[PDB]
RNA sequence: AAGUCUGGGCUAAGUGGUAAAGGAUGUGGCGCCGCGAAGACAGCCAGCUGGUCGAGUGGCGCCGCGCCGAAAAUGAUCGGGGCUUAAGCCCAGCGCCGAAGCUGCGGGUCUGGG
RNA sequence: CGAUGUCGGCUCGUCGCAUCCUGGGGCUGAAGAAGGUCCCAAGGGUUGGGCUGUUCGCCCAUUAAAGCGGCACGCGAGCUG
RNA sequence: CGCUGAAAGCAUCUAAGCGGGAAGCCCGCCCCAAGAUGAGGCCUCCCACGGCAGCCGGUAAGGACCCGGGAAGACCA
């Protein structure tokens, strides 16, 4: 298991034997190993990654200490990567090579308050034939005295979106090393901006 | 296999064996072949 | 009418241990060891071995008989050991040996290559006879049953993987 | 006169080796301990039971066929939300539950049954963390 | 099935 | 709250802890015949008879306890945990616990006798 | 009966399994292919139309299949009427 | 569906034991999760305050308040 930290920057196509290819380019490198996990130490095995450089103004002083006892800049991202010990002291982009599949977890667009049809897919009402303010509603909740009572997970509204996405086994088509780019073909949870981590696919 | 509250022995050759809880009758006639149920 | 009480020859020259719950027996073809109910006492006789039972009731009757076979089939292990042979019928069907492994040719889109386990050991005389071969008497009659299951008898031809002394009946077709 | 009431005293720890033990056979005498029951001057409402230390109940031991046909069960409280776990599972996995389990159900329920299975400390394997207070051997 | 109502239509 | 009480026995289904015709080499205990050291039943060598094996073997019925027959709708469970020479079942005992019943002590009121 | 709103549809499910499909089996008057019949199995799935208020049913075109039931004949302080 | 195998000289998948075997069951995938009061673990920072497991008062590291905003959002976060 092997992955890196970084940010979605945006999407295009590109053109590979004479086929459109819809990609998300994203900008991963490079990740400074801050700590490791260890079964000794820790019980189980990890690398927390840091990633984007900080301004040490805003860097407080327990921060400062962890940074220091790795010898690494003071970064604005902190985050493991589990069962992945890497050989070096920073890990780049090139750990992928062109053709592997990966998983890409991004926190997703939040939709805030969401209603049943939007969150759910509900069908909501019908818009006449007496429909009666009820056109995005979620029907019934319930049965009647047995059970008398409405089920733990029931779908209904409230927020959505702004959570942990993982979408699996996409494509890497490309990797520009020089510009700490990876190419993956399709698409990836969140915003432009928005940290993203890649790891290579659980999928076979 | 047939599946029966009554399992019998059909033909001479049957036999009546019990297995894991279960009354069985195996047989060399495979249509003989019987699970009590 | 009695299985438990007949005594065991033992060839020379094989040895067999006694240990609680346990028998060991050596011989010219190898070792094994056979687990016995602590309840049922083996005794070590000469150029023999007994069973015997602590009571006549059903459960001791019935480990005694089971006890004596399971030691005296431990013991023709040593010494003659135990085979199985396999009969192949049906025209493109053949077997032969690839190292210790054996490939069997039944009529598949592809050929289903059997690993032999630890103390069996296989043979492959004509292109249409297995022989598989071991000390375990258990292991050598699961094996050659797991062969057989490749490519069980046809029950309308006279076609598949066959016991030796295995009756070819059949149903008619059409 | 009046009903001898006692002030608090120094509870005593314990240590009882599972191993072998009939499952519900046991259970029963570490509930004892725990309410403090063996004490002549016991007193119901408040915890002067022993603390007890048990060891080797991955070995707890139980008899019949209970092995793969007793479940315990556990509900989530959403649509089919009932697990069932067999005992020979539960053994495999997380085996202190099974003793745990056990006791548990043979204690007061309520806010001072609650307290008394704290004290109830249960190890698989030989050794457990408790040197420190000292526990006195105990057969049962 | 159809079976015959047992309380009227609310009326105001 | 009071027995992990004593003695004999059955049950291996968690039966106990939810049911019927009916089916069954489940188990234990009675009973009756058939056959056989003139060699029976099983196996192996022949034609219901033969040969070496050297013992028992086959059928009928009754009694106890269990097995199947046994599918329904929110989450399961004998009240629960848990129980297998029992913490189940049958027979026989000793001891305890247990109510506002009975006793002891004190009080009230009515009724009756003083 | 000092009120437990009543069929059908819609919406939203959820459970059962006596299983419509898919998976695994035994027997077959199972050559193959395709069926029958019984067993195991409730994980998922189980379409769109014409007619009728209809549930149901019949019919059209498909489909792996177009399952049967419980939930106050589930669900009117959710809608319809 | 078998292997080995008695009780029952045979036979028997079973009584000892061992294999094979479902979209189903346990893990594995994705997400939540230490209020898991059984409140876990690692890294790092502060520190040994003045007054008579308590109180009051100033601080440390740190936090909040306020403000500019935000593919975060009903307020809150
Ligand atoms: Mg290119
Ligand atoms: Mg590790
Ligand atoms: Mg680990
Ligand atoms: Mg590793
Ligand atoms: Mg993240
Ligand atoms: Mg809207
Ligand atoms: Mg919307
Ligand atoms: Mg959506
Ligand atoms: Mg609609
Ligand atoms: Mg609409
Ligand atoms: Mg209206
Ligand atoms: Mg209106
Ligand atoms: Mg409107
Ligand atoms: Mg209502
Ligand atoms: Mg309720
Ligand atoms: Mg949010
Ligand atoms: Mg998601
Ligand atoms: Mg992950
Ligand atoms: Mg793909
Ligand atoms: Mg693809
Ligand atoms: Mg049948
Ligand atoms: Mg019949
Ligand atoms: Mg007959
Ligand atoms: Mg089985
Ligand atoms: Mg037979
Ligand atoms: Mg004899
Ligand atoms: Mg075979
Ligand atoms: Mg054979
Ligand atoms: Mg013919
Ligand atoms: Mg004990
Ligand atoms: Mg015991
Ligand atoms: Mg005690
Ligand atoms: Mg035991
Ligand atoms: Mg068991
Ligand atoms: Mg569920
Ligand atoms: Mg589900
Ligand atoms: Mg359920
Ligand atoms: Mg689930
Ligand atoms: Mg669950
Ligand atoms: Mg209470
Ligand atoms: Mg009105
Ligand atoms: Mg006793
Ligand atoms: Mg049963
Ligand atoms: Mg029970
Ligand atoms: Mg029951
Ligand atoms: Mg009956
Ligand atoms: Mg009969
Ligand atoms: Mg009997
Ligand atoms: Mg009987
Ligand atoms: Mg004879
Ligand atoms: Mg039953
Ligand atoms: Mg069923
Ligand atoms: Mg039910
Ligand atoms: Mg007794
Ligand atoms: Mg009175
Ligand atoms: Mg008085
Ligand atoms: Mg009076
Ligand atoms: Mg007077
Ligand atoms: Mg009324
Ligand atoms: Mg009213
Ligand atoms: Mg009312
Ligand atoms: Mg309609
Ligand atoms: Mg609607
Ligand atoms: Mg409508
Ligand atoms: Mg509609
Ligand atoms: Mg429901
Ligand atoms: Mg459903
Ligand atoms: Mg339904
Ligand atoms: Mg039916
Ligand atoms: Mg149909
Ligand atoms: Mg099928
Ligand atoms: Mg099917
Ligand atoms: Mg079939
Ligand atoms: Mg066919
Ligand atoms: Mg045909
Ligand atoms: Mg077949
Ligand atoms: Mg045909
Ligand atoms: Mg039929
Ligand atoms: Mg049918
Ligand atoms: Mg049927
Ligand atoms: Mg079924
Ligand atoms: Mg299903
Ligand atoms: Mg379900
Ligand atoms: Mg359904
Ligand atoms: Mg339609
Ligand atoms: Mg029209
Ligand atoms: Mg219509
Ligand atoms: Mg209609
Ligand atoms: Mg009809
Ligand atoms: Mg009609
Ligand atoms: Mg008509
Ligand atoms: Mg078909
Ligand atoms: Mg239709
Ligand atoms: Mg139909
Ligand atoms: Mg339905
Ligand atoms: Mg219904
Ligand atoms: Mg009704
Ligand atoms: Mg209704
Ligand atoms: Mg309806
Ligand atoms: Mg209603
Ligand atoms: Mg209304
Ligand atoms: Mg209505
Ligand atoms: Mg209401
Ligand atoms: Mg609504
Ligand atoms: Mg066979
Ligand atoms: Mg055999
Ligand atoms: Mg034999
Ligand atoms: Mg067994
Ligand atoms: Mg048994
Ligand atoms: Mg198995
Ligand atoms: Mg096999
Ligand atoms: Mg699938
Ligand atoms: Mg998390
Ligand atoms: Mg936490
Ligand atoms: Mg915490
Ligand atoms: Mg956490
Ligand atoms: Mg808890
Ligand atoms: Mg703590
Ligand atoms: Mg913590
Ligand atoms: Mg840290
Ligand atoms: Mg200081
Ligand atoms: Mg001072
Ligand atoms: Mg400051
Ligand atoms: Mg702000
Ligand atoms: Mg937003
Ligand atoms: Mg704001
Ligand atoms: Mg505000
Ligand atoms: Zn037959």
């Amino acid at each position: 298991m092997k992955g890196i930290l970084g940010v979605k920057v945006g999407m295009t196509r590109i053109f590979r034997d004479d086929r459109a290819v819809p990609v998300t380019v994203i900008l991963a490198g490079p990740c400074p190993v801050v700590q490791r996990r260890t079964p000794e130490k820790d019980g189980y095995t990890a690398v927390q990654l840091g990633f984007l450089p900080q301004n040490p103004k805003r860097v407080n002083r327990p921060l400062k200490g962890h940074f220091a006892k790795a010898g690494v800049e003071p970064v604005r991202i902190l985050r493991e990567i589990r069962d992945f010990n890497p050989e070096g002291d920073t890990v780049t982009v090139e750990i992928f090579k062109p053709g592997e599949r990966v998983d890409v977890t991004g926190t997703s667009k939040g939709r805030g308050f969401a209603g049943v049809m939007k969150r759910w897919n509900f069908a909501g009402g019908p818009d006449s034939h007496g429909a009666h303010k009820i056109h995005r509603h979620p029907g019934s909740i319930g049965n009647r005295k047995t059970p008398g009572r409405v089920y733990k997970g029931k779908k209904m509204a409230g927020h959505y979106g702004a959570e942990r996405v993982t979408v699996m086994n996409l494509e890497v088509v490309d990797v520009i090393p020089e510009e700490n780019l990876l190419l993956v073909k399709g698409a990836v949870p969140g915003p432009n901006g928005g940290l993203v981590i890649v790891r290579e696919t659980k999928k076979a | 296999m047939k599946v029966r509250a009554s399992v019998k022995r059909i033909c001479d050759k049957c036999k009546v064996i019990r297995r894991h809880g279960r009354v069985y009758v195996i047989c060399e006639n495979p249509k003989h072949k019987q699970r009590q149920g | 009418s009695r299985i438990g009480r007949l005594p065991i020859p033992v060839p020379k020259g094989v040895s067999v241990e006694v240990a609680p719950g346990r028998v060991k027996v050596k011989g010219p073809k190898g070792e094994l060891e056979v687990p016995v109910s602590p309840e049922m006492r083996v005794v070590v006789e000469e150029g023999v071995v007994r069973v015997e039972r602590p009571s006549d009731e059903r459960r001791h009757k019935s480990l005694h008989g089971l006890t004596r076979t399971l030691i005296a089939n431990a013991v023709k292990g040593v010494s003659e050991g135990y085979s199985k042979e396999l009969l192949i019928k049906g025209i493109g069907y053949r077997a032969r040996l690839v190292g210790r492994a054996l490939e069997l040719t039944v009529g598949f889109s592809h050929p289903v290559v059997v690993e032999p386990p630890e103390g069996i050991t296989f043979e492959v005389p004509e292109p249409t006879r297995v022989r598989v071969s071991g000390i375990d008497k258990q292991k050598v009659g699961q094996v050659a049953a797991n062969i057989r299951a490749i490519r069980k008898p046809s029950a309308y031809h006279e076609k598949g993987i066959y016991y030796a002394g295995e009756p070819v009946r059949l149903k008619p077709g059409k | 006169m009046k009903t001898y009431v006692p002030k608090q005293v120094e509870p005593r720890w314990v240590l009882i080796d599972a191993e072998g033990k009939t499952l519900g056979r046991l259970a029963t005498k570490i509930a004892t301990l725990l309410r403090g029951k063996h004490r002549p001057d016991w007193t119901p409402n408040v915890a002067m039971g022993d603390f007890v230390v048990v060891v080797n109940a991955d070995k707890i031991r139980v008899t019949g066929k209970k092995l793969e046909q007793k479940i315990y069960t556990r509900y989530s409280g959403y649509p089919g939300g009932l697990k069932k776990i067999p005992l020979e599972k539960m053994l495999a996995t997380h085996p202190e539950r099974v003793l745990e389990h056990a006791v548990k159900g043979m204690l007061p329920k309520g806010p001072l049954g609650r307290r008394l299975f704290k004290r109830l400390k249960v190890y698989a394997g030989p050794d457990h963390p408790h040197q420190a207070q000292r526990p006195e051997k105990l057969e049962v | 099935v159809d079976k015959p109502d047992y309380r009227p239509r609310p009326r105001p």
